[PDB]
């Protein structure tokens, strides 16, 4: 069959809106504290971070929609959302070849290990390398990409979201032109949906891992104070 | 309260 | 006369505690976020008045009595002079030669144009140059310079003290130290003395006008989120 | 609270 205008044009929004919020060069990264190979990595991933969140916050304001919602529903998906949406996008920046995010030369590449100094357990971050592989080798086009990403965003099943019914609906209708997409421009994408839609619930786990081990870091202020003002107020729970 | 927020969604 | 052993274990104490706190070749200033020339000194500054705060607060855990006194007090002494100790401090890089702190090559040389991109007006920095320039031409002893951070850590007169009695021994027997020493030691310090307690004074000033500045700063949020953690805690008023 | 100074104070 074919796509209708109206799915379109959130095709067109979604994937220019990102175009406008991920250098693919990561050029910005040199305005972060340094990296350092306690917790050395801390101030830098820090950086890293709420850098992104400023760009997720950026996606989401010219997420069809998302706008017209109140700024408590707004700040409750964001809030709740955010580190999947961190983990979504960051995948454009992971590589199999190497098995880690590589946004510049050695400085700006960043393994396993470095995440570490940065308080996170080895064996957290196995589940994530998992789910960063398996997301890439989807070889998502970017519409599916950058639809995923708004789909997410968008999950009711947000603690502190009110008009869950209003998020329920925008959702519906991300995921509708997701599957008509797929179908109609993506060749043996027969179940590549299901797929997508499962990467979901992995980031929940992912999503409430990190929750436990942030909330810990959180807790000590030798290390909270590593952390950017915009982050502790994302991570936190002041809500 | 959630200041940072709030400025940056406008 | 001469000095008594009291008085001299005084001196060792704050002069070592010094030379623990300040590295004069400014080697760590490359793990801040790097300067730029609205508001783009602002990430770089906070990170180097940050800094600072830990290091103002590793020198006054050593100043004798200090340790001695109430969290609140001394958590009271911290936040009300914190700023004007990285005024004094800030001393030993500044430069009359060319009217700048020079911390490093061009990038970590703060001109006065620098603390500009960082939120201030140029009529308020006028009277830190000049007091910068006065505090530097009273060429002090190493000995006068330590000692006289430690009295202004501990004027008693501060919004939150409560043993004001207390503060208030401590700092007159600093004081004794500091007179008696540029008595003993200091040729042509007959009225050197006067002219240190002098300082003390526009170092209120130059308090209250970085506390207004720093105040409509902070209430802008686009701007408060460029700061630490560290600092918004250590000059906001949370208290 | 002054959760940061406290601990920096040990
Ligand atoms: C950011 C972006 C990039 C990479 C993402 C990474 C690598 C470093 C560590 C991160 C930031 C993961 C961390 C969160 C660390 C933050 C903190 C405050 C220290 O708890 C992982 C938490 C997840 C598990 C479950 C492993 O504990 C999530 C995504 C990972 C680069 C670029 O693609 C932009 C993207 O926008
Ligand atoms: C730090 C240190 C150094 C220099 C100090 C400077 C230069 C840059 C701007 C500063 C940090 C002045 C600023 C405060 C800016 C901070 C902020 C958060 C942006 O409101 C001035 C406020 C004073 C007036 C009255 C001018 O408004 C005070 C001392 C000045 C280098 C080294 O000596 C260590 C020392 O330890």
């Amino acid at each position: 069959h074919m796509l209708s205008d109206e799915q379109m044009q959130i095709i067109n929004s979604l994937v220019e809106a990102h175009h406008k919020t991920y250098d693919d060069s990561y050029s910005d990264f040199v305005r972060f504290r340094p990296p350092v190979r306690r917790l050395s990595m801390l101030p830098h991933l820090a950086d890293l971070v709420s850098y992104s969140i400023q760009k997720v916050i950026g996606f989401a304001k010219m997420i069809p929609g998302f706008r017209d919602l109140t700024a408590e529903d707004q700040i409750a998906l964001l809030k709740s959302s955010a580190i999947e949406i961190i983990m979504l996008r960051s995948n454009q920046s992971f590589s199999l070849e190497d098995m880690s995010w590589s946004c510049g030369g050695p400085d700006f590449k960043y393994c396993i290990n470095d995440v570490t100094k940065a308080g996170h357990t080895l064996e957290l971050l196995e589940p994530l390398v998992k789910f960063q592989v398996g997301l890439k080798k989807l070889k998502l086009h970017e519409e599916e990409h950058v639809l995923l990403m708004a789909i997410c965003l968008l999950s009711p099943d947000r603690p502190g979201v009110q008009d869950h019914v209003r998020i329920e609906a925008l959702q519906d209708r991300l995921c509708d032109v997701l599957q008509a997409y797929i179908r109609i421009q993506h060749p043996g994408g027969r179940l590549l949906y299901a797929k997508m839609i499962q990467k979901l619930a992995d980031l929940r786990s992912l999503n409430e891992e990190h929750s436990k081990q942030y909330r810990s870091l959180s807790f000590q202020p030798e290390h909270s104070m590593q952390l950017t003002p915009l982050v502790l107020e994302v991570f936190g729970s002041e809500v | 309260k959630h200041k940072i927020l709030h400025r940056l969604l406008q």
